[PDB]
């Protein structure tokens, strides 16, 4: 059915835009929006479609006190959107108390276009944790359209804070922000600015200016991950049989990305397998390994060549992962896009659950465990001392992401038939 | 696979065991005190069962269902099976 994606954040909002340019460079549009006559494809699960020749992408811009937006508006892309949803903190106490206080409105937007289409399937939030405008706010309406709403998928994009240590209060609010991701989410998307920061480094010559590309690169792995469903392919084409794959444990939904073109500024398929497992074309950074792999291709592929492709992973001995169940590395295939100018043609994914993500969050588990000791760094704000008087929900936060570690650690083991 | 009775003979009987898992399961979303656990652990042992009987018995011999097993066995373990 019909997936409607929410973007918050100022990072977040410029990603979605950025995201729905790439999206007309991809269908049937022109940049005002006017249908082009040289086209299938679908156009139906992420825009609305009237016959005002002009169809509407189905996003919710949300935002607090807007700044970059008005970029947003000097842009030919004005006449692409206009649902009249924008709207004029600093911590994820702070923030989530500015989302109480505003609940109705919003969720009135939310409730527009929940009654503006008939077949409901999906939310995609477009967010980034501990961000400050993003943070508080998007843990809240992540809250309430899980608790609104239990028969539709919530999935999330999201990108990780991390800077090798400056902001002194994001352990608190990435914690309390996992929490809400793994319990009020039943999928998550993770990408970090660190691994995309250095593949950028790898390919270009950027220190500076980084934001602009690394949005390029988040804008290509997000319309690859969702060329499946947009153009009809057979396996996962649609959402909720996507992620029913990818879950070998409830409390494990954190998909690994990777993209084999590492620079676009002939193929075999065993050849841009063994390029897609290498670490280096991998987009997110004792013994950890995967649980189940799955990888999509794109590209003009024949169909016996990937049966020998797989066959040659099992000889190599790359497999060098052991979870607990047969639960195995999977193959797919979709179309390389056609109706634009599509260079270096055979392009890969892959969705996969790595647990050495859990080494970044206990990197947070350390850190504001040294701040609780310390006491100076909580930064004492009136709304976050009245939302909580003595912090025990954070206490609690850590209480079940340390829990979330452990089973993280049992995940990683053959020895999953007791509890971690 | 219809010609090939052993298979056929096996696949069925798996099919038949899904329906009854799936209806069973919704049948309480809390704990299961109408002897359902029972039947759990009949079920899952017996799926073992017939999943191991096919497997000696895929291994005519077309390229294709020979094919399938190693997709499966990638991880190596239908190797102790």
């Amino acid at each position: 059915r019909e997936i409607i994606t929410l973007q918050l954040g100022q990072c977040g909002n410029q990603i979605g835009f950025e995201f729905w340019k790439q999206l007309c460079a991809e269908h049937g549009i022109s940049p005002e929006g006017i249908v082009e006559e040289f086209a299938t494809d679908r156009k139906d699960v992420f825009f609305y479609q009237a016959d005002d020749e002009h169809y509407i992408p189905r996003a919710v811009l949300l935002d607090l006190e807007p700044r970059v937006i008005h970029s947003i508006l000097n842009s030919p892309y004005a006449k692409l959107y206009n649902p009249e949803n924008i709207y004029l903190g600093n911590n994820w106490a702070s923030g989530f108390s500015q989302g109480e206080k505003i609940h109705e409105d919003i969720f009135d937007i939310i409730d527009r276009e929940a009654d503006g289409s008939d077949s409901l399937e999906g939310f995609v939030l477009c967010h980034s944790i501990a961000g400050g405008t993003g943070s508080g706010l998007g843990s809240y309406l992540l809250e309430r359209l899980n608790d609104r709403y239990p028969k539709k998928l919530v999935q999330t994009y999201s990108v990780f804070p991390n800077q090798d240590e400056d902001v002194v209060v994001q352990p608190y609010n990435s914690l309390l922000t996992l929490k809400r991701l793994t319990q009020n989410a039943d999928c998550v998307v993770v990408l970090d600015n660190t691994a995309l920061n250095r593949i950028a480094t790898d390919r270009l010559h950027i220190q500076n200016p980084s934001f602009s590309q690394i949005n390029q690169l988040v804008s290509t792995i997000m319309s690859a991950s969702t060329t499946t469903l947009r153009y009809p392919g057979y396996m996962n084409n649609d959402l909720i049989g996507l992620i029913a794959s990818l879950i070998p444990t409830p409390r494990l939904h954190f998909l690994m990305t990777g993209y084999t073109p590492l620079t676009t500024d002939k193929t075999t398929v065993l050849d841009v397998m063994r390029r897609l497992l290498q670490p280096k074309n991998v987009m997110v950074s004792t013994n950890h390994c995967y649980i189940a792999i799955l990888n999509i291709i794109q590209g003009e592929v024949d169909p016996t060549q990937v049966h020998k492709s797989l066959q040659r992973i099992r000889e190599r001995k790359l497999a060098n992962f052991i979870p607990w169940g047969p639960a195995s590395i999977q193959v797919a295939l979709s179309r390389k896009s056609p109706y634009l100018p599509s260079a270096h043609r055979v392009s890969g994914l892959m969705m996969a659950n790595h647990t050495s993500i859990s080494s970044l969050f206990e990197r947070t588990c350390r850190q504001y465990d040294k701040l609780r000791k310390r006491e100076a760094f909580l930064e004492q704000f009136r709304k976050e001392d009245m939302f909580k008087d003595n912090f025990d929900e954070m206490d609690t936060s850590r209480e079940i992401v340390q829990q979330l570690i452990d089973e993280y650690h049992a995940a990683t083991r053959p020895d999953y038939i007791s509890w971690g | 696979f219809i010609l090939l009775k052993p298979v056929f003979h096996c696949l069925n009987e798996i099919l038949d065991l899904c329906h009854s898992f799936c209806s069973l399961v919704s049948q309480n979303l809390g704990p299961l005190d109408e002897r359902g656990a029972a039947q759990l652990s009949i079920l899952v042992k017996g799926f073992s069962r017939q999943s191991s009987l096919l497997f000696k018995i895929l291994s005519h011999q077309i390229n294709s269902d020979l094919a399938q097993l190693l997709l499966r066995l990638d991880y190596n373990k239908y190797y102790t099976q």
